[PDB]
């Protein structure tokens, strides 16, 4: 996902390769960003 | 028999940002839950752009003040990211990590004065190739916007990216006495009754600001 | 939760019975399989070495582990740093057989020899007591033997184990027993 | 002409936990039959789970005797699988080899009398942050069970756990000096005629209690 | 099915790589486990 | 680039015993025609069924006299294919390369005396654990096979394998002074002017003799 | 057929790896040893 750039499967488990992530129960900068105001405040002539 | 192969010349050593994983030794470790946690961001660029920064000035304060003499100049300098300036920037602290970049840089000024205090600026960008523009006259002729104080406080201005190539340098070279990018000039056209009050700036990134090629040269 | 103590049926109270709520376990670092799977080192003799799993030291991961099982059940693997050709003989084997190279034999090659052996007793199983201190000659892995071995590892594959024994930690003269832990 | 390869530097060295099988060298071997051998076990803690085992007292004995004197400690040590009264337990036995656990620990009272002695007990956990309570009164604000004697001899108690991380060290730190996970006190409320009896201890793994991170420290 | 994590196929026989099981005509603590009393022996009030 | 790949350190060196072959240098050879040549074996053991060899008795002779004295005891040997008795067989030539078996031994009696010499005799089994038997009424208890002599000159004899593991071991250990596996013991019961008439014995692999793990240990 | 344990086809051509029969126009012992009597040559009794 960041700085990998094989095109075949690694030959090792995901189970073995890296931690597993368990759930509970740019997200929020990005969000942050897309919703900056981008016009003009008045009225615009010509 | 078996698979014969060449174990090829010129390949193999380890490369500080090569595109492989190294093999693994201790498996099945699971993790403690870590969903939705707040405050999370995925690119530098998501924040550069969401929260201005201050730019610095004379004396090492973030503001310029209004003044009362036939100078109208506020304020003058080098559109680099390397510039004295920026150095206190979120954009800048970006910028030292890669080579070029290209797009848009949103310049933010806030009035800060009283309610009975009144003053119209002028923000130019004045490109390579001819001596920045010393009064707003001269100013006029360049890209540039003017507005006055009011119910709103702030301004934003994009500075446009001009140039030949279609990358600039994020770093500024010994051997570059000139600056390659041009300036940005801040004007006050004129005021009323606003001496010593203090317009206040800062610098974001733009939507199509772009850095890229990164690079680790100390600083 | 009451109950008779005296009859030994398991019984197991929860945090439910206070208002409490039972977590989510995962358990696999504690399946028997997984964790007698890996290296233990083990001093070695200079030639002739019987493959015997209770020369693991016990108080090792490893060997603590493999004396809570009175019988166990287990493929081998060894790592072997030796000098000149290692020999491997199986379970039963005139100990004459380990200077003959048709047994499995592999050649020195730097650093050392990796090799995956086969259970070789004429017992269903093997055992880590046995009332009959001393174990019965039949229970081992075999032997081997080189010019020098230097270093002798086992790795225990496929493991099964019955009946479990006692296992028991470092008694501490203090109310607890600190340790150094790793730190920054 | 042949597959080229390049052979990797950082890879290959042995590693004395790595996913992967040595190469054979003598085949075709078949076992005596084995199948259904009684007293199976495939995980550590399903053991550890259903055969609880004795907690060790002031004297080297598994049991507490009851008191007749102000005092109505029976005991109160450190939640700890490293602790002293838990170190002929087979639950510390097995803690050892990992460096984190977290889940419930169950402990069983069973009282030894005659017919004509009783008692009432009381269990509690003093979360770790203030000094563990000295009676059954102040004792009383924590999380805690009470019970007395009769036809059933044994009780059972879920210690729960409680902590800002996920996950506890099983082992105890040199340069920790007050627990970190807290104090269980047992507690006499009163009793009738039961000077001397004993009530013995035990410990088990309960439903949710995991271990985790394998290590191999000595001892 | 221990502590062996790679995806593909071995490369030799299983009847090389192992010994061989052979069959006549957690087992039994799991059971044990599984089958703890897990409630309240009496009466429970509010 | 090219297929990366890890030099396993342990792994590679020549097995005297493993399960690949090696690159070949010189092909397309075709053989002489050679499909149906008489004779041919493909397994040790069947040629060790079919062709029963003969024993070895005092005197290096294969075959045991009947005598004329209180004594009835003809041969007593250790049950073991190292037993000087089995020293010249087939069988014992095969099992010296292996180290396990387990299965049925079949022993083959040829009267040899005319036609007016008559006898009978008695074949037992006694397992370890106690002394063997010297006489034929100690050895009735025992398993046993009784036959006299007639038209038919030969008699045969399962002796079965019976022991604490599903395994026993082929050759014998310089300290193990009592044989593990037991006696064979044949005896006269009684004969009708057959003095010096001998009895030869020859020994053959049972449908469910199995010999396993190879071993080479000189000899 | 022998002492070989790979589950992988040769790299090299049978044409190569070993000699190659030919056809004109355990066999013996095993039908020798099936062919064994094993019974009782006379009259059983109980």
């Amino acid at each position: 996902s960041g700085n990998t750039g094989s095109i075949i499967n690694n030959y090792y488990m995901q189970q073995y390769q890296n931690s597993m992530d368990t759930q509970l129960g740019d997200d929020w900068f990005s969000k942050l960003a897309s919703s900056a105001f981008s016009g003009l405040f008045g009225a615009l002539l010509a | 028999g078996i698979f014969p192969v060449a174990c090829s010349d010129g390949y193999g050593g380890l490369v500080t940002t090569d595109p492989k994983t190294a093999d693994p030794a201790y498996g099945k470790v699971f993790n403690p839950p870590r969903n939705m946690l707040p405050g999370r961001f995925t690119n530098f660029l998501d924040v550069a752009e969401a929260c201005p920064t201050f730019l610095r000035f004379e004396g090492d304060v973030p503001y310029v003040t209004t003044k009362t003499d036939s100078d109208r100049i506020l304020a003058q300098f080098d559109l680099s990211l390397a510039a004295k300036h920026m150095s206190n920037t979120f954009l800048a602290g970006l910028a030292q990590y890669y080579t070029q970049y290209s797009g848009t840089i949103n310049l933010h000024f806030m009035f800060t004065g009283p309610t009975d205090a009144k003053a119209r600026y002028m923000i130019a960008y004045a490109p390579p190739g001819m001596e920045p523009p010393k009064t707003p006259e001269a100013a006029a002729h360049c890209i540039h916007a003017e507005w006055d104080t009011g119910l709103n406080s702030k301004f934003t201005f994009s500075i446009p990216y001009l140039s030949a190539a279609d990358y600039a340098y994020t770093a500024s070279d010994t051997a570059e006495t000139t600056n390659v990018q041009g300036w940005v000039c801040l004007f006050q056209i004129t005021h009323g009754k606003a001496d010593g009050d203090a317009l206040v700036v800062l610098a974001s990134a733009g939507k199509d600001f772009e850095l890229r090629l990164p690079v680790d040269a100390r600083t | 939760t009451t109950s008779a103590g005296e009859s030994a049926d398991p019984v197991t109270a929860t945090v439910e019975n206070y208002g409490g709520e039972t977590q989510v376990q995962r358990r696999q670092h504690t399946d028997v399989s997984f964790i007698l799977d890996r290296f233990v080192k083990v001093t070695p003799k200079d030639q002739i070495n019987v493959l015997d799993l209770m020369q693991t030291p016990a108080h090792t991961l490893v060997g603590a582990l493999l004396r809570t099982a009175t019988y166990y059940f287990a493929d081998l693997e060894v790592a072997v740093k030796h000098e000149g050709n290692l020999t491997w003989v199986p379970n039963g084997a005139p100990e004459t057989a380990l200077d003959n190279t048709t047994n499995p034999t592999a050649y020195h090659k730097a650093p050392l020899t990796r090799l995956a052996l086969p259970y070789t007793a004429p017992h269903r199983v093997l055992a880590t007591a046995y009332n009959g201190r001393t174990l019965p000659t039949s229970f081992n892995y075999g032997a081997i033997k080189a010019t020098r071995v230097t270093e002798l590892l086992y790795r225990m594959k496929r493991a099964e184990t019955y009946c479990p024994r006692p296992l028991l930690a470092i008694h501490p003269s203090e109310a607890r027993h600190k340790q150094k832990i790793v730190a920054p």
